[PDB]
């Protein structure tokens, strides 16, 4: 309730002052007179969309040092990282990360 | 030997930050290993209470067991208050 | 079974269809896909959520996580057809024939 | 001198002021004197519930004493 | 100053360069030979500014 | 009861749904798989799956979309259902999500995997020649 | 009556809104866009006036003309000008700007930036020093304020 | 009296980014030996105020052949996600208090590109297509690095509730506890508002400014937060207000002093720095806090 | 005569290659062009008070 309340009440704000904005010099008279496609920024955009999911899956760290199992997730929890580092240095040694 | 201190020194020079990743990687994946307070932090684990003790139905057979809180049977936990 | 699990469901077959169509534009076919894999995330979800079966709140995750690069993948094949053919036209790909 | 930045400065220090003294002021005002009670995890909520029940004027936040327990 | 500059670029990288010029010309030289020297002289201060 | 706000959110989710289903113009197919993605959200949020929620808000519209949109740019009845208790002094669905380092670590070695062959899929596919 | 107070109120709320902010983009040609620099120094400090540095065109308000304008020049110049939001004014900063100058008589040259543009403010010299070219915005400045658009929209 | 928070958080944030372009013309003038804005106004306090009405009063270029539609999308989306960023924090109460307030201004965060693709898209050039994807690109590239040092920081905060982070820094700043993460989030909060040595790129256009600046300040609250820990007293918590305010008025002042002092990097140049340099480093810290707690048997409480 | 600009040979023992790498890691080159920077902020300006002020000029 608050949060939808609190959003409507930013979007009709900003919704009010952009059009005040864009009809404000709109009543005066005026006179009123390709193909490369880069690869190197979809390997960069996919790049981040994989990192982006391996971060997706450190999110649950913060409660996971509650588990009286800190052997098991301290050691899952650095495979996940090792694996990180590990993606980051098969890109970097096979020249994708270069311009 | 020799080889492995100059490749060291030579890595210490032009490429500072992969040899402090490296260093602080290590340092992370081995030290939990031999720290003796990890075993603590189970332990903290361990004392943490978030579900209801449920009491068990008394038969004469459980000396272990306290009757009554403030009853000298059972877990302490004296020693998480001196740490 | 209430009205938002048909909701749902009318959602997932809905973007089936979409994608079975194929008016042109693989890169809609992607995104019937990704469509697809939200409504089964929301579903699953709310499957999970009402049950209260704790240990499956990991599944949504998991599914996010492969279906994302199942996408990167289609995305990756997309490009290298576009830069075949200069174009993501679906009837370029009539090379192959049964 | 460097010091006639300080007025533009002040100015953006109380308008920066006035969210977090607001937001206070009305937590205040609206929970009975007091600060406004958090509720995450469930249980706290269910707190809050039952003060609310207790009340009699349906606000948790008119606190029954030990004087209602006759 | 102002300058025309019509590059080949491939990616990033800057294949060919190809610097347009005579936005700022003048004509110096020409009007210099209808003045005496001493009326020639202010022309170089107005050369390189 | 504000009318079958779930219903609402569902009709919502149907409507943006037959809207990028009709495959018009990508970039605007990608828009109305925006707001779809984004009332789903709210769906789940008002469920009370706020972390799940978080997640398709954040991963989900914030990478995979964003991905699509800068490729397509290169180019050319309830609250019947519910529980009575509570849950304790945390969130079960949490505490679920956190099992995932303690109980399942057969699940996040195969993902792992998956997600480094992945990549190195990508970097194959991608290499041309 | 009433009617006239409140025109002749906005109207001056206006002026003085766009005469205390002026955006200029400058047409570097010549050696006045030095003097245009050091009117930009610290001992002048344009934007104390609240006339920014360097302003792009799409957001300027006035154009400042500094150097020769060539024949091969003179379209570019034209299409800046088009390209720029209506209420706009033109500086004609040096001699070169204003009637052509130490090149006049050239096969080359175009013999005053007013044969392309309309002029608001010229600003003579070779080359008027930068107090000189901050006393001509100043003018132009009073020029804006002299000015009133919500009162010729009311008598008419 | 919701509205009325509302309101006094919303119109506040709007006066401070107006008179945080005064304040930034000035210091920079300061810094260069001269003077800012000292004319409009008695010491250029009208001068903003000035330069609205000016804006708000020049004719708008429409590209009469671009997509209207999102062309104004794009302004209102950036302006909302600005505006929304503010509610979460706590100074010391939040106006809307959160359980995972950390998450939703990273989801957020997250979404603020999408402004950046489609103003990029239906401006009807190349050339500006270019430069969006160019910005699009680096933000995604610093975000990442940005959930990576947060998720870091905040495993010694024990949740992702925005107002722990005051009880967490009740007797020390979580600054000496890690410092090399403070610096690469600071330096990706740089690169991902676009501000020197990032910048490589009427009425619309005033609107995408207030809301570049909103992100600035807001930025510069949350870093307070995170790492300069006020004390909070729950009897008076105006103390707090003032200690939170300075330091954001600080780190504020701070990025104008990095604008004043450095050139520019290039585009290969700042990709290089974050993905050879930054992700490395943020791995192996990553790392290391995953273990300190565990190690030290420090674990933070709430789960 | 002539000088030589950049005609210098780094030293390679241990505690310059040390001295380099704290540089590398610590920016302290930045933060010296900050303090440079922020002195120089604290000094007077010199701006003149035009038009009421005018510069200075000869016969
Ligand atoms: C037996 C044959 C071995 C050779 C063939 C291997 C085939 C492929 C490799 C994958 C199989 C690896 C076996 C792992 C099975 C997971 C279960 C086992 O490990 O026990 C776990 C223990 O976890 C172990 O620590 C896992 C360590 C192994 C992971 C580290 C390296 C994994 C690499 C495997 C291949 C992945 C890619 C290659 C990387 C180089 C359970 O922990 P526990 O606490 O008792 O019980 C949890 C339930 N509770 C919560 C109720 C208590
Ligand atoms: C909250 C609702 C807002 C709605 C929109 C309104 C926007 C906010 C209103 C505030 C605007 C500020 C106006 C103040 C301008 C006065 C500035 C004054 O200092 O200038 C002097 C006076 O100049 C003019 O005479 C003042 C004209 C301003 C108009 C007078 C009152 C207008 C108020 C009407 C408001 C009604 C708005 C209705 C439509 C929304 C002369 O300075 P100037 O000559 O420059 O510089 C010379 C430099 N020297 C001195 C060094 C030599
Ligand atoms: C931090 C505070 C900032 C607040 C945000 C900004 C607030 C906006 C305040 C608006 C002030 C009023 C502006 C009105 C002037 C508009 C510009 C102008 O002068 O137009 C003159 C124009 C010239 O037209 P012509 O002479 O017929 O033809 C010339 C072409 N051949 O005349 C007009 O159109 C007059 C229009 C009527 C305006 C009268 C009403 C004033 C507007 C009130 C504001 C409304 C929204 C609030
Ligand atoms: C836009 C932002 C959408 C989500 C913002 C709110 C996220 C959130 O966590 O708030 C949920 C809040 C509190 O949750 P907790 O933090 O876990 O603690 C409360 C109980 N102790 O409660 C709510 O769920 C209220 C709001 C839920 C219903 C509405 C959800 C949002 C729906 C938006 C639909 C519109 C999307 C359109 C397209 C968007 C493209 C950018
Ligand atoms: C065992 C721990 C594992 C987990 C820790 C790691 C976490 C994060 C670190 C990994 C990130 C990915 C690393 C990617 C590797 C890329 C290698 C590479 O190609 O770099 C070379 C350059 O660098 C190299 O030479 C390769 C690696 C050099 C060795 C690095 C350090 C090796 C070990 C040092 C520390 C040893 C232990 C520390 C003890 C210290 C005492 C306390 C090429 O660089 P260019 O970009 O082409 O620039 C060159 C043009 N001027
Ligand atoms: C036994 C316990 C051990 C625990 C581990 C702790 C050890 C930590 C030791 C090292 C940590 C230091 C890391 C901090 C960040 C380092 C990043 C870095 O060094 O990258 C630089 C780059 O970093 C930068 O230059 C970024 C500067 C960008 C300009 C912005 C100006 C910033 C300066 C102002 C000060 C900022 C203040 C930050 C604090 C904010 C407070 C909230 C490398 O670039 P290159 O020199 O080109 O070399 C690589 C190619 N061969
Ligand atoms: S007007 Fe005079 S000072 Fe300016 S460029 Fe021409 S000759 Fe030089």
């Amino acid at each position: 309730m608050n949060i939808m309340l609190t959003l409507l009440t930013n979007v009709t704000l900003a919704s009010l002052l952009v059009l005040i904005a864009f009809w404000l010099p709109q009543l005066n008279a005026y006179s009123e007179k390709r193909l490369p496609f880069s690869m190197k920024f979809f390997l960069v955009a996919i790049t981040f969309l994989l990192f982006d999911l391996e971060i997706a899956l450190l999110l649950p760290l913060p409660w996971a040092s509650q588990t009286n199992n800190l052997k098991t997730m301290l050691t899952m929890a650095l495979f996940l990282l090792i694996l990180l580092a590990a993606s980051l240095a098969y890109e970097w040694t096979q020249k994708g990360l270069e311009w | 030997a020799g080889r492995i201190a100059s490749f060291l020194k030579n890595a210490w020079a032009k490429e500072p930050v992969l040899v402090a990743s490296f260093a602080i990687g290590g340092l992370a994946i081995i030290l939990p290993s031999l720290s003796p307070y990890t075993n603590y932090a189970i332990r903290i684990n361990r004392a943490t209470p978030y579900n209801y003790p449920v009491p068990l139905r008394d038969d004469g057979n459980m000396p272990d067991v306290p009757s009554h809180p403030q009853d000298p049977q059972g877990p302490s936990l004296e020693w998480l208050k001196n740490l | 079974m209430p009205l938002v699990y048909m909701n749902i469901i009318m959602a997932f077959a809905i973007a089936l269809a979409g994608l079975l169509m194929y008016r042109s534009h693989l890169m809609s076919s992607l995104l019937c896909l990704e469509g697809m894999m939200l409504s089964l995330f929301i579903m699953s979800t709310l499957i999970i959520l009402n049950t209260h079966f704790t240990l499956a709140n990991m599944m949504p995750i998991i599914l996010l996580v492969f279906a994302a690069c199942e996408a990167a993948l289609g995305l990756s094949l997309l490009v290298m057809v576009s830069n075949t053919y200069g174009t993501d036209y679906v009837q370029n790909l009539n090379l192959l024939q049964c | 001198m460097w010091f006639e930045i300080l007025p533009g400065i002040a100015v953006m220090a109380a308008c920066l002021f006035i969210p977090g003294m607001a937001t206070a002021h009305i937590h205040k005002f609206t929970n009975g004197g007091k600060e406004k009670r958090v509720a995450h995890f469930s249980y706290q909520w269910n707190l809050m519930e039952r003060d609310r029940r207790i009340s009699g004027v349906n606000r948790y936040h008119v606190t029954k004493g030990l004087e209602n327990i006759d | 100053g102002v300058l025309r500059l019509v590059m080949e670029l491939s990616g990033e990288m800057v294949r060919k360069c190809d610097p347009h010029i005579g936005l700022l010309h003048r004509g110096t030289e020409k009007l210099i030979e209808y003045k005496t020297y001493l009326q020639a002289l202010p022309y170089f201060d107005r050369l390189d500014y | 009861m504000t009318m079958y706000i779930a219903f609402i959110l569902s009709t919502i989710f149907v409507i943006g749904f037959v809207g990028f289903s009709s495959k018009p113009s990508p970039i605007y197919g990608g828009l109305g798989l925006i707001v779809s993605g984004g009332v789903g959200c709210g769906i789940v949020l008002n469920f009370g799956g706020s972390f799940l929620g978080l997640m398709v808000f954040l991963i989900y519209l914030g990478g995979m979309l964003v991905v699509f949109g800068y490729t397509t740019a290169m180019a050319t009845g309830d609250w019947v259902i519910y529980d009575t208790g509570d849950s304790g002094f945390f969130s079960e669905e949490a505490m679920g999500i956190a099992a995932l380092y303690s109980y399942g670590t057969w699940l996040v070695i195969v993902t792992g995997w998956s997600l480094l062959i992945g990549v190195v899929v990508i970097m194959e596919i991608t290499r041309g020649n | 009556s009433r009617g006239e107070y409140v025109v002749a109120k906005l109207d001056d709320l206006v002026n003085w809104a766009r005469r205390s902010s002026l955006w200029p983009m400058t047409f570097g040609l010549a050696c006045c866009a030095v003097e245009m620099m050091h009117m930009a120094a610290p001992r002048y400090d344009m934007d104390r006036f609240g006339v920014v540095f360097r302003a792009s065109p799409r957001q300027s308000d006035v154009m400042i003309v500094a150097g020769t304008l060539t024949n091969k020049m003179a379209p570019a110049l034209r299409k800046v000008y088009d390209q720029m939001p209506e209420p706009r004014y033109v500086v004609s900063m040096g001699s070169c700007a204003n009637g052509g100058g130490y090149y006049h008589y050239s096969y080359s040259v175009v013999r005053g930036c007013d044969r392309i543009v309309p002029v608001d403010i010229y600003v003579p010299g070779c080359p008027p020093t930068a107090e000189a070219l901050l006393y001509g915005i100043l003018q132009l400045q009073r020029k804006i304020k002299r000015e009133k658009r919500l009162r010729i929209w009311y008598r008419r | 009296m919701f509205m009325i928070n509302i309101l006094s958080l919303i119109i506040p944030i709007l006066l401070a980014v107006a008179f945080l372009t005064l304040v930034e013309r000035k210091v920079l003038g300061y810094m260069q030996l001269r003077k800012g804005p000292n004319v409009v106004g008695p010491y250029g306090l009208l001068q903003p105020i000035a330069d609205a009405l000016k804006l708000f009063t020049k004719e708008p270029l429409r590209p009469a052949t671009s997509s209207i539609s999102m062309f104004i999308i794009a302004p209102i989306l950036a302006l909302s996600l600005a505006l929304t960023m503010w509610v979460p924090l706590p100074m010391p109460y939040p106006l809307i208090n959160m359980n995972l307030g950390v998450l939703f201004m990273l989801a957020m965060s997250s979404l603020a590109v999408y402004s950046i693709l489609w103003s990029g898209w239906a401006s009807n050039s190349k050339y500006a297509l270019i430069g969006a994807l160019r910005a699009v690109a680096q933000t995604i590239s610093y975000e990442v690095t940005l959930a990576i040092i947060l998720l870091s920081v905040l495993l010694m905060n024990g949740s992702y509730t925005l107002s722990t982070l005051i009880t967490t820094q009740e007797h020390i700043w979580m600054i000496f506890t890690s410092w090399p993460l403070a610096m690469m989030w600071f330096i990706s909060t740089l690169a991902e508002t676009n501000r020197a040595p990032f910048d490589l790129t009427a009425g619309p256009f005033a609107m995408f400014f207030m809301a570049e600046y909103a992100n600035i300040i807001m930025m510069n609250a949350f870093t307070a937060i995170l790492f300069l820990g006020a004390s909070h007293d729950p009897h008076t918590p105006e103390l707090y207000t003032i200690n939170f305010v300075l330091k954001t008025l600080a780190l504020t002042i701070t990025f104008l002093w990095i604008r004043a002092s450095y050139p520019r990097f290039r585009y290969d140049q700042l990709m290089h720095l974050l993905w050879k340099s930054f992700l490395p480093l943020t791995l192996a810290l990553c790392m290391w806090h995953i273990s300190l707690p565990i190690m030290t048997a420090s674990i933070p409480p709430q789960s | 005569t002539y000088k030589f600009v950049n005609m210098r040979e780094p030293s390679m023992d241990m505690k310059s290659v040390t001295d380099r790498a704290a540089q590398t890691l610590l920016w302290t080159e930045l933060v010296r062009g900050l303090g440079m920077t922020l002195s120089y902020l604290f000094r007077e300006p010199a701006t003149i008070n035009y038009p009421f002020e005018k510069g200075p000029l000869s016969p």
